[PDB]
């Protein structure tokens, strides 16, 4: 899969199911009209076919505000890593290298 | 640069 066919969270409850039923997850929240966000989509499309045990998924800040909030996401790109039922990172930028670092991690 | 913020 690609950046273009994972799952676009729309809705909070989804969202925090979300959390709760997956063992390692990527979020990745974007804004369309940003050159940054944009520059990263290719970078998670290899990303996610290199680590297939992780959850990605994507938000538009624009349309759910509220998932947003959340999560505190003032900047784009703005990656939220989750573990085992919980939010317990951040990579802030569009930083291949420090994603990457970070799904590792996981 | 490699973000954008937002100030609301």
């Amino acid at each position: 899969s690609s950046y273009t066919s994972i799952t676009k969270l729309t809705n909070l409850t989804e969202f925090r199911n979300l959390i709760k039923q997956n063992d390692k997850l990527v979020i990745d929240f974007y804004a369309t009209w940003c050159g940054p966000s944009k520059m990263m989509q290719p970078h998670l499309t290899k990303l996610i076919q290199a680590y297939p045990d992780v959850r990605f998924v994507k938000c538009d800040v624009d349309e759910s505000p509220d998932i947003a909030k959340e999560c505190e996401v003032t900047a784009m790109p703005t990656f939220v890593l989750g573990k085992d039922g919980q939010l317990i990172g951040k990579i802030i930028g569009a930083n291949p290298t420090a994603l990457e670092k970070g799904i590792k991690d996981l | 640069t490699p973000v954008c913020t937002t100030e609301v």
